[PDB]
C-alpha cells in the first residue's frame, strides 16, 4: 500500500509489544540497533540493570567538545484492556480517515520515531550542526524509571554524553495549540 | 535560557502556538532535570484528544508527519546554539 515511509516506520515500531509488566525490550533494542546501522549512527547499549538496556544513538557534531543535545524517550507502554478497543492496540491499524490506533501512538512512540526520521532527513540531506545529538531510548518509565533513566543518569556512559539540553515527552493538546513542559534553574520538586 | 530561546524562536518561525505548563515531577525528565541538565517536555500533537493510557489511544497520520517536520526545524536550532559558559 502507498504510505509515507515515516508512517510505515511508526506503525512497525507500534507493533513491537513493549507493554508492561513484561515489555518485549529485546525486540525494541534490536529495532534501534538496526535503525542505527541503516542511518549510519553510532550505537551504544548500556545495561543499567539485568534486562534493562538503554540504547543511545549518536550523530556527532562538528564541534564535539560542546555539550550535546539529548533527544530522550521511553520504549515501554502501559497495559491495555483490549476488549475496550476499536482496533487491536498492537496492530497499529490505520483507518480510512488517517487515524493510527495503538497503545503508544501518543505516549510516546510517536516522538521516538519523529526524532529518528528528523535526524535521518537532516543527515541524508547534508546538514551538519556544531553540537552532537544523542537519541536515548530508555526502558521502565511507566513504572517510575527506577531500572531505567533514574539509574542511567549515574552511569559513566551518561556522563560521557556531556549533555547540555534534553527533550522528552509532552502531552497531546486537543486545540490548535501545543503544550510544552517548561522548567528552569533547579526543578521545582527539588526546591524541595 | 538559550535553549528555550531557540525552541521558542523555531515555534514562532513555524507559527505554532505554545502553551507552557509546569513540568511534572515524573517521567524521564524528573531524573535528567534533578542531575542539573536543562530540559523541556514536548510532543508535537495538536488537535489530538488526550488519550495517553486510555483505550483507543490514536494519532492522525498528518499530525504525526507535521511533527517530524517540526523536529526537522527544532534540531538545527538546538544543535546550533553557540558555545555557552556551561560548555567549558
Ligand atoms: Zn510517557
Ligand atoms: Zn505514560
Amino acid at each position: 500500500e502507498e504510505e509515507h515511509p515515516s508512517v510505515t516506520l511508526f506503525r512497525q515500531y507500534l507493533r513491537i509489544r513493549t507493554v508492561q509488566p513484561k515489555p518485549d525490550y529485546g525486540a525494541a533494542v534490536a529495532f534501534f540497533e538496526e535503525t542505527a546501522r541503516q542511518l549510519g549512527l553510532g550505537c551504544q547499549k548500556v545495561e543499567v540493570a539485568p534486562g534493562y538496556v538503554v540504547t543511545v544513538l549518536t550523530w556527532p557534531g562538528t564541534n564535539p567538545t560542546l555539550s550535546s543535545i539529548l533527544l530522550n524517550s521511553h520504549t515501554d507502554v502501559v497495559p491495555v484492556f483490549k476488549e475496550h478497543w476499536s482496533h487491536d492496540p498492537f496492530e497499529a491499524f490505520k483507518d480510512s480517515e488517517g487515524y493510527i490506533y495503538a497503545r503508544g501512538a501518543q505516549d510516546m512512540k510517536c516522538v521516538s520515531i519523529q526524532y529518528l526520521e528528523a535526524v535521518r532527513r537532516l543527515k541524508v540531506e547534508g546538514h551538519r550542526f556544531p553540537r552532537t545529538i544523542h537519541m536515548t531510548f530508555v526502558p521502565d518509565e511507566e513504572v517510575g524509571g527506577h531500572q531505567g533513566m533514574e539509574l542511567f543518569v549515574q552511569r559513566p556512559e551518561f556522563h560521557a554524553l556531556r549533555a547540555g539540553f534534553a527533550l522528552d515527552e509532552g502531552i497531546a493538546n486537543p486545540t490548535d495549540a501545543f503544550t510544552v513542559f517548561y522548567s528552569e534553574r533547579s526543578p521545582w520538586w527539588v526546591r524541595v | 535560557n538559550p535553549w528555550w530561546a531557540a525552541f521558542s524562536r523555531v515555534c514562532k518561525d513555524m507559527n505554532l502556538t505554545l502553551e507552557p505548563e509546569i513540568m511534572p515531577a515524573a517521567g524521564d525528565n524528573r531524573y535528567i532535570r534533578a542531575v542539573g541538565v536543562p530540559a523541556l517536555g514536548f510532543s508535537p500533537m495538536n488537535r489530538t484528544p488526550v488519550l495517553l493510557h486510555d483505550h483507543d489511544e490514536r494519532l492522525h497520520e498528518a499530525v504525526f508527519l507535521r511533527g517530524v517536520d517540526i523536529y526537522t526545524r527544532l534540531l538545527p536550532a538546538l544543535a546550533s546554539v553557540p558555545a555557552l559558559p556551561s560548555d567549558s
